[PDB]
């Protein structure tokens, strides 16, 4: 009982322990406190790279080499830093995925400030990789910032105001190093703001229908199954930091920035591949531009192209193959991504780009709406 | 041994939270020990010739 | 008016066991997304037929847990299922179009 | 290029034999707790 | 056989009919606030002993 | 704070004795182990290493 | 949404109508001044300096 009325328990009580959950949530539900231990993981190791970081363009490159060489174990906090950016992203768009599959966006304060989660996320992970100063460090520096130019009338101002002179250059890395430091700390303070606006219905289930009427206490079910999922997360990212810390980055940026070369075969982290593909198959500046913000900016107006009836897609077969279609198509983008600008690769990445919004905005919503007519309502 | 394995270590160790504890903590002593000691002794026996200190005995100074 | 009308009931009978919430014990109106129209018509609903909604989803809520379905011979066929909500939903839609109808002049 | 990678193979080796321990473990707490709930049996009764 | 009990007696005899015990719950009317028999099982031992 | 002097809390503390005894055991091990505390454990017996 | 669309909807608009304008005003002339724009502050009469 005294876990009840002491005034700060009580939120910890309310959130952790009696929370009324769904008897049945797969999985997919996983990911959200999977999500708050990345967000954690990388506080933790990326405060420990801030005690052995310079932000100088003439010795940045090499206080991370100071770290992976010198500093006792400072490599293996580096690389969980590195790969756990990564797994944030798989964690993320599994997170998104659950919810489109299962129709949770209908929580649209949930929803909408997931997204507002999802885009400080990727700011942050942006910023960190200019950090080291290798040569795609700089010049994906360069590419995504020079985005702004694509803002007309305004475009270069806010371009040259953000990097602080005419190109990247010192004053662009130390303020970057400022911004991913800060930046954090206001995702997990929006990710409060996230569990509290979800906490008003609490969750949504595999069926979609609802489950006050068989619902669990949080602690101790659903406490040793994230216990038991976060075992499966340290696995997944220590594969990668002790097996193979260089399969997820690129090799030029063990060179360091150079301002007068750009690579030949510039190849981004494979988290923005998707989206990457979806600007270059526009060649108009301004045009591409857009398609590149409009490709994730349209979450925000899936609630408002739901048509079926019913809220999951578990009892919908023609949804469910969209859907797939549509996570297929997306692995296509990231594929097209990865490759160079040249024949067939352009055209391909074009017809991935158009089915990407065609089904978010055509396809999906009439499929829900032969669904409800299959079933005569 | 009439009595169970799992049946006594209950009542003597288990039973209590704060013996079922000193147990862990004192488990972790000796675990640690013993599971470092054959951890390295199989990465030494896959790389017998190639380690340092498989070595060291030509540099005798 | 065998031919064309077997022919599409024929169609939603294919969708309705493709869809699988038979498989579950459940039937069509267990199933719509709960709104304020539909929390209305639940409401409305008589004793026996909350209390029936009620068991019918927290066994299906069971199955979902268990990753299971009821035996063949427990589904609920695609004949026998009674849209039991749909007319309180029906009257429920129709007085809020009313409202809406007077907030207009 | 790598002067850590004998000391991370090593690592690695640890990372694995004590996942292979604390998987099934966990695993095996998990589904203990759950028992409850996985072998429960409903009936309905209504008054008629 | 009332004299004969003091506090130690009662510590010795419910320990060993109570203490890490699991019981049997039966539980009929407006019962959704009923603790989870985890829960409740959970409350038949405590982490400070 | 007078009110905690009395028969009945001298019979409460007599019972609490051997658990509170049995914690400190499990800190100072806890402690020991965590720190690697060389002066303790180079006592041990097989922890010689 | 169409029952947004009625003669009490349409009344409700033309009285707000003139309290936008006049937002519209504040938003213009607060981005003018905040931002010093040039392209519409040259023309202004006193301002010129
Ligand atoms: C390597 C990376 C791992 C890839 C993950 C694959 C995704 C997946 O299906 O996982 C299900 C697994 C089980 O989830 P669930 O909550 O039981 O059901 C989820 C949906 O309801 C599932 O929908 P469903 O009810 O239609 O079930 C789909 C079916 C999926 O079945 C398959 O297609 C897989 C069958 C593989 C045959 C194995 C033979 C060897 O799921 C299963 O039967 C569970 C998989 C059993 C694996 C056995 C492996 C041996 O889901 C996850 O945990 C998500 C992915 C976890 C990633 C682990 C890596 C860290
Ligand atoms: C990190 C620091 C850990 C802080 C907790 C330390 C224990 C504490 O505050 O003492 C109260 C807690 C009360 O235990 P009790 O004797 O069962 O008392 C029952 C009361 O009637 C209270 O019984 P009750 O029915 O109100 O609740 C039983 C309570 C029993 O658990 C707790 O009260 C522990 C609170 C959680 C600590 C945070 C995790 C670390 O269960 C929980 O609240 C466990 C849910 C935690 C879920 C967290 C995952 C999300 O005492 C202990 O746990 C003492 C043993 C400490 C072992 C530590 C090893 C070193
Ligand atoms: C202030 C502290 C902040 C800490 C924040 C950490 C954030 C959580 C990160 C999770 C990392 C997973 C374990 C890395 C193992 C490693 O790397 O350890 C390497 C060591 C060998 O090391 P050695 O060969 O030098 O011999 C050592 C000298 N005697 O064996 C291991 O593999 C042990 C790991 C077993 C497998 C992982 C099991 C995961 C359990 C989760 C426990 C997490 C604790 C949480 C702490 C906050
Ligand atoms: C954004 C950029 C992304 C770039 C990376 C793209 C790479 C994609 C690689 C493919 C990933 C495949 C993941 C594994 C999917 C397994 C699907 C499955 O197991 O079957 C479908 C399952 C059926 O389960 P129901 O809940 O319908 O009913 C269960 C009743 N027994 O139903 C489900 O379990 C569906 C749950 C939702 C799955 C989420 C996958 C989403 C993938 C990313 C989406 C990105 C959106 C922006
Ligand atoms: C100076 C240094 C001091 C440190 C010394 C070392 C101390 C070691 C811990 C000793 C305390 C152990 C007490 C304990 O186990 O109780 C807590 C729960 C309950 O255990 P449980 O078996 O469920 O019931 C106990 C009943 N009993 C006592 C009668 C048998 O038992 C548990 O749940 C504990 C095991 C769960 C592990 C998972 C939780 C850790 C966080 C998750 C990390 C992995 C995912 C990232
Ligand atoms: C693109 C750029 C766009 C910017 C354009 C500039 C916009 C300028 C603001 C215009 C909005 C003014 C509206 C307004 O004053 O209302 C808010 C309150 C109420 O005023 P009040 O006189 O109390 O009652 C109003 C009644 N009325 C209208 C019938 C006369 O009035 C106030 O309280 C406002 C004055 C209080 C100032 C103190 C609060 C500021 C934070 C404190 C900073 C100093 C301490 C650190
Ligand atoms: C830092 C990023 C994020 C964190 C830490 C986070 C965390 C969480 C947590 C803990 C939950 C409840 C448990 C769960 O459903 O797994 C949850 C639920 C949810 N999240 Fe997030 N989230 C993040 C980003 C997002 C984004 C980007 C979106 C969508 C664009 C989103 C949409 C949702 C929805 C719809 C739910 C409710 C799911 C349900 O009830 O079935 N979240 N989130
Ligand atoms: C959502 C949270 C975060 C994400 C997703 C993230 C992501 C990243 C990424 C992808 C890199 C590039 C690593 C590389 O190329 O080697 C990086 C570097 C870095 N991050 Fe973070 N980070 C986060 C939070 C933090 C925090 C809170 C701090 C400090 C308090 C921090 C400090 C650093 C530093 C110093 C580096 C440069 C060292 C290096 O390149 O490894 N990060 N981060
Ligand atoms: C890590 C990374 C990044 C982080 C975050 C990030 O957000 C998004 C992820 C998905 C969708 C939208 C945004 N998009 C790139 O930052 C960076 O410079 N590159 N590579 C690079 C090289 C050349 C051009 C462009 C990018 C990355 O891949
Ligand atoms: C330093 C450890 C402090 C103690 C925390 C702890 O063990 O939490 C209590 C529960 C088990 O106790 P209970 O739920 O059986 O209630 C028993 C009451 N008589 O354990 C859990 O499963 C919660 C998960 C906590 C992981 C961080
Ligand atoms: C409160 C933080 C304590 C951290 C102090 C510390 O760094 O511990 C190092 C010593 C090492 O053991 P030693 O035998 O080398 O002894 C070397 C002596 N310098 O271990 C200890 O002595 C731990 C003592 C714990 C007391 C609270
Ligand atoms: C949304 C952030 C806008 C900030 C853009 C900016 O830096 O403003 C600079 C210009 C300066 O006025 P100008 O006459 O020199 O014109 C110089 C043209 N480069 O002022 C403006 O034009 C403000 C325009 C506001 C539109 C929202
Ligand atoms: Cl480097």
């Amino acid at each position: 009982n005294i876990r009840k009325s002491h005034p700060l328990m009580k939120i910890v009580n309310n959130a952790f322990i009696d929370l009324p959950a769904p008897s049945n949530i797969s999985s997919w539900w996983n990911f959200g406190s999977l999500l708050g231990i990345c967000l954690i993981l990388q506080i933790l190791t990326g405060l420990f790279l801030a005690m052995h970081y310079t932000s100088d363009t003439t010795t940045a490159f090499s206080s991370v080499t100071h770290i992976c060489r010198d500093v006792n174990y400072g490599w293996i906090i580096r690389y969980m830093h590195a790969n756990g950016a990564s797994m944030f992203f798989i964690c993320l768009y599994m997170h998104v995925g659950r919810g489109l599959y299962y129709g949770s966006y209908t929580f649209l304060e949930t929803w909408n400030i997931g997204v507002i989660l999802l885009l400080t996320v990727m700011a942050t992970a942006f910023m960190g990789y200019v950090l080291p100063w290798g040569q795609m460090s700089f010049w994906g520096a360069t590419v995504i910032t020079n985005l702004l130019s694509a803002i007309p009338y305004i475009g270069t101002n806010l371009v040259e105001w953000i990097w602080g002179g005419f190109s990247v250059d010192k004053a662009t890395l130390t303020r970057f190093f400022a911004f991913h430091f800060i930046l954090p700390f206001i995702i997990m303070a929006i990710a409060m703001v996230h569990l509290l606006f979800l906490h008003e219905t609490g969750s949504n289930n595999p069926t979609g229908i609802s489950s006050d009427v068989d619902k669990i206490p949080f602690h101790p079910y659903y406490t040793i199954k994230d216990i038991l999922g976060a075992l499966l997360l340290i696995l997944a990212l220590m594969l990668l930091v002790l097996f193979a810390p260089d399969l997820l980055g690129d090799p030029d940026n063990y060179t360091p920035a150079n301002p007068l070369n750009t690579p030949p075969h510039i190849k981004p982290e494979w988290y923005f591949l998707f989206a990457y593909a979806i600007l270059r198959s526009i060649p108009n500046k301004l045009g591409g531009v857009l398609a590149l913000a409009f490709s994730i900016l349209i979450l925000a107006l899936i609630p408002l192209l739901h048509t079926s009836k019913q809220r999951s897609m578990m009892f919908r077969p023609l949804s469910q193959c969209l859907f797939w279609a549509l996570v297929a198509d997306l692995l296509t983008l990231t594929w097209i991504g990865g490759q160079p600008v040249e024949h067939p690769y352009i055209t391909i990445g074009q017809l991935a780009s158009v089915l990407y919004f065609l089904l978010i905005l055509v396809l999906m919503p009439t499929a829900g709406t032969i669904e409800n007519k299959l079933l005569k309502w | 041994v009439a009595p169970t394995l799992t049946a006594r270590l209950y009542s003597l160790l288990f039973r209590r939270t704060s013996t079922f504890a000193l147990t862990i903590v004192v488990g972790a002593l000796f675990f640690e020990r013993a599971f470092d000691q054959g951890a390295d002794a199989i990465y030494e026996h896959i790389n017998e010739g190639k380690l340092w200190k498989h070595i060291k005995h030509k540099y005798e100074n | 008016v065998s031919a064309s009308s077997r022919w599409l009931e024929g169609i939603r009978k294919w969708y309705y066991n493709a869809a699988g919430f038979n498989k579950l014990g459940l039937m069509r109106d267990d199933t719509i997304h709960e709104n304020d129209d539909v929390k209305e018509a639940i409401r409305r609903l008589p004793e026996n037929l909350y209390n029936d909604r009620v068991f019918r989803i927290k066994r299906a809520l069971d199955l979902s847990m268990r990753q299971q379905i009821l035996p063949k011979e427990q589904w609920t066929k695609y004949e026998e299922d009674k849209s039991y909500l749909e007319p309180y939903l029906k009257e429920v839609i129709r007085e809020r179009k009313e409202r809406e109808e007077w907030a207009k002049k | 290029a790598e002067p850590e990678h004998d000391h991370r193979k090593r690592m690695g080796l640890k990372m694995l034999l004590m996942m292979g321990l604390l998987l099934p473990l966990v695993y095996a707490m998990k589904r203990h707790k759950w028992s409850v709930l996985k072998s429960r049996k409903l009936a309905y009764r209504p008054p008629k | 056989r009332i004299a004969e009990v003091d506090a130690r007696v009662v510590r010795e005899v419910c320990s060993k009919y109570f203490y890490d015990q699991c019981p049997a719950v039966a539980g009929f009317g407006p019962i959704e606030q009923l603790p989870d028999y985890n829960r409740i099982r959970s409350g038949m031992f405590w982490l400070r002993f | 704070l007078t009110r905690f002097l009395g028969p009945r809390y001298r019979q409460l503390a007599r019972n609490w004795v051997p658990t509170a005894s049995l914690w400190g055991a499990v800190g100072a091990v806890g402690l020991v182990w965590a720190t690697d505390w060389r002066l303790i454990l180079d006592w041990v017996p097989y922890i010689n290493g």
